[PDB]
Formats: C-alpha cells, structure tokens, sequence
C-alpha cells in the first residue's frame, strides 16, 4: 500500500503541474484580449465625440435664433415621450388653466 | 489512508492557489490598461465638446 | 481589425450628423410659421401635446386646499 500511495502522489502531482500552467496561460489570453477591446474602445469615443461635437455646432447656430421657442417645441416632445407610459397619475386641479374652459360660459 | 489522502489534498491545492494568484495579478493589470485607455477616450470626447459650449 | 473598428464608429459619427441636420431643416421650416403667427401657433401645439399626455396617463381632478393623499406605489 505504500508503494501505490507514493507512486500515486507523484502521478496526482505530474497532473497538478500541467494544471496551473494552463490557468497560467488561460490568464495571460484574457489580459490581452482585454488590451485589444479597450483599444478598440479608445478609437470608438474619439470618433464618437467628434460626431457629437461636429453637430453641436448645428444645434447652436441653428438654434440660437430663438432659444425660447425653440424651448417651447423641445420642451412639449420631452413631456409626450417621458409620460408615454401608462405608469403615471396626475393629480391635476379643477382650478387649472388648461381646464380654464371647464366652468360655464 | 487518511494520511496519505491528505496529503494528496495538501499537494494538490498548491498548485491551485499559484494559478488562481496569477490570475488576479493579471486581471488587475487589465483593470488598470482599460481604465486608463477609457480616460483618454473619455477625455478627447470632452476636449472636442468643450470649444462648441 | 483597424479598419473594422474603424469604420464602426465612423457610422455612429454619420447618423448623429444625419439625424441632427434632419431636425435642424424641421426647426427651421417650422420657424418662419411661428413668427407669423405665435399666439395661434403656440396654442394649438399647447393643445395637441397637452391631450396627448393626459390621453394616457391617469388622473384625480381634485379640489386644491387640502393637503392629503396617499401615493401607494409598489
């Protein structure tokens, strides 16, 4: 029983070995992998900004002859978009002025 | 048996805990490549939107 | 690779370029009309974005002065 016992450690030990250098390996892929998806990444924003930038000056030129009117149709979008959803409840008064042609004539 | 079991057990997580340790030091590498590569990103985006503010 | 990443985000660039100048001819067709007339015009966008909010979303229609209520939300 000794010599299986012995002979078995060494055989668990040979297979042990091989197994850390596989992690080994297997960690170094993921480190650059990584290195080439950010990469990619940094290439992204600087052309992503560069859009962004190039139309801001389309907003505000085009938009800066009238600022509050362009507020008035901006602003009217963002309500219709952000109270689409049926998950609301507005606790209006009878007093309001939309209602203002709710009393008698 | 108990003896020479644990021994196995002894010998075998060793080698474990080697791989699992280089694995932490080279995920934190890529941590600190990818941060600061999204840093330029993030910065180049804010220079160009700056001058049209 | 290069290329491939490369053309990626020049698309992003070209939609946002497209879409913007998209709604700028929009706003900009659109604003000779409202100095025509503003009144009639800001009135009836009032009107047609107010009935489509309050088309959907709920509603009390309670009298002001007392301030009680209970959200009840989950």
């Amino acid at each position: 029983n000794r010599m299986r016992a012995e002979r078995e450690a060494v055989a668990r030990r040979h297979r042990s070995q091989g197994q850390e250098e596989a992690e080994k390996l297997r960690a170094t892929a993921d480190y650059e992998v990584t290195r080439t998806l950010a990469e990619a990444e940094r290439q992204g924003r600087i052309m992503r900004g560069e859009g962004d930038a190039e139309a801001a000056k389309l907003f505000a030129d085009a938009f800066s002859k009238d600022p509050d009117f362009y507020a008035f149709i901006r602003s009217l979008r963002a309500y219709e978009n952000s109270f689409s959803g049926n998950q609301d409840v507005m606790v209006m008064s009878p007093d309001s002025d939309f209602f203002r042609y709710m009393k008698t004539p | 048996q108990y003896i020479r079991e644990a021994e196995a057990y002894t010998n075998e997580v060793q080698p474990r805990a080697n791989g699992q340790a280089q694995r932490i030091l080279e995920e934190a590498r890529a941590y600190k490549a990818q941060t600061i590569l999204e840093a330029q990103g993030e910065v180049a985006r804010f220079a160009k939107l700056l001058p049209e503010y | 690779q290069a290329q491939r990443i490369l053309e990626e985000a020049r698309a992003y660039k070209a939609q946002t370029i497209l879409e913007a100048q998209g709604e700028v001819a929009r706003f900009a067709k659109l604003l000779p009309e409202y100095k025509a007339a503003p009144e009639i015009t800001r009135e009836r966008l009032y009107i047609e974005t107010m009935e489509k909010v309050l088309g959907n979303t709920r509603k009390v229609l309670v009298n002001d002065k007392g301030g009680n209520l209970m959200v009840l939300p989950l």
